[PDB]
């Protein structure tokens, strides 16, 4: 049961490729474009109310600073551990309960949906990285997926060696084509914790 | 006459699981559930 | 059997693929053995209830 | 915070694993560390698991509840360096390979020194199991390691 | 991704042919289909 | 007497406790000889030095 064993790591590898490439992408070379990569010094960037700290107020202004065109249109995507410190908010009990523990993931935030990246940052203390992008509001009907072909894989029956003669072996050829930008670039709002060296 | 090999340890039927165990971490993304997909025909899409 | 993805990459026009071949091992798990005693008298087991 | 035990800590030890393994994973420690839990919200914050007069929550952050005292829960009476309180991961990839359960036996004859009768008799049992970990990746173990 | 035990050779199944085989000579002897066999009692047999 | 095997239960150990193994004995006797030494005619070759 080779064949089928291999298909399966081919879906894996191309979900663990894609995934990460369609937040993280260099734009340049061969790489699409990310989402953060593309939102990365535009007016969309903006910064902590106070330096090198996560509060309360920062989702409040990166909801905020949007326009209204876009925010009744927009979705929340952030790492595990933004939404966990927004948990963490509340102490006194009042205007800051998200949810209690011993409860799931809430599914919305400020009324609008939620969902998550793993490719996000995570960390702005234990990371060397001078910039930490880790929130972000925006319409997302202003990025764009193109897809060409999906993904396929073609036998190859007879590679050849050093002399150009059979050696023996059978080779698994598989190929995907894709590509994505973002259009507008002011319906968004990254939010950015600098730490300084 | 024991467990060891070379004292009747070669009389042990083999045990193995086929199945295989991904130990790969993966990533999970979300992006695909916002964003808007076009078809395209060719090299470029343009707007 | 352990094992894990194969690596994808974004390759060019006309670009030579690199060997992607993934692998593999084999967990393994012993099975022990333990053991209790209890010494008792010919006198105890016959008068004992 | 060294040698001290939070929220913080609760929620870290649930955070830091990937999605496919935190989907499908539950929680195991001690009692103790468990009332610890139950005693860090006093104003009804986010921290109400639960109210005084109700028996042990069977889920925390949505996840299953199990309890095992094997595991230290007290890092100041305890004198080892490391002391691992908390744990959360998939565990089916902690596999118990199980061969034969308890028998017992009886010796009718039990000897001496010299290889004579002695006057006693005895029970016999034993017991054969194994166990590990395939996976090692999909678990987060939390360590209040103790500064000397 | 050939034979080599880390390069997938791990899945191959486990091939054993459970019967033994003996590797002693032994002997042929003949005296006992000739010879005059009585049954004994003691330690001793007297004739 | 024929072929007998007996199965020990328990072999013991230095300390006269069980160390958990068992095992297979087997015996059997027989005799024989000759009672007349004119039935019979056997050749001997010395090959001496």
């Amino acid at each position: 049961n080779v064949t089928e064993t291999v298909a399966l790591l081919f879906a894996e590898g191309k979900d663990e490729l894609e995934a990460v490439t369609l937040t993280t992408g260099t734009g340049q070379g061969n790489q699409p474009t990310g989402i953060v990569t593309a939102l990365a010094g535009t007016a969309a960037e903006i910064a902590p109310v106070t330096a090198e700290t996560f509060a309360l107020a920062d989702v409040y202004a990166v909801y905020e600073q949007l326009a209204a065109r876009h925010r009744r249109q927009g979705a929340w995507l952030a790492n595990n551990l933004i939404y966990n410190k927004i948990r963490q908010f509340d102490t006194q009990g009042g205007a800051g309960l998200w949810t209690t523990i011993g409860n799931g993931e809430p599914s919305q935030l400020l009324g609008r949906p939620v969902g998550e990246a793993e490719a996000m940052d995570a960390n702005w203390n234990t990371s060397a990285s001078a910039d930490n992008f880790v929130l972000l509001y925006g319409n997302f009907q202003n990025y764009v997926i193109a897809d060409r072909i999906g993904m396929t894989v073609e036998f190859i029956p007879h590679l050849f060696g050093t002399n150009r003669r059979p050696n023996g072996s059978r080779g698994w050829f598989a190929y995907y084509r894709m590509g994505a930008d973002v259009v507008n670039p002011n319906a968004f709002r990254l939010l950015n914790v600098e730490t300084a060296s | 006459m024991g467990l060891t090999k070379a004292d009747g340890g070669y009389l042990v039927p083999f045990q193995l699981d086929p199945t295989v165990i991904i130990t790969s971490n993966g990533s999970l993304n979300d992006i695909r559930r916002f964003a808007r997909q076009v078809v395209a025909t060719g090299d470029v899409w343009h707007g | 059997v352990s094992s894990a993805a194969v690596q994808w990459s974004w390759d060019a026009e006309f670009e030579e693929v690199s060997d992607d071949s993934p692998e593999f091992g084999q967990p393994e798990i012993p099975v022990k053995k333990a053991q209790g005693f209890v010494p008792i008298s010919i006198e105890a087991l016959q008068d004992e209830a």
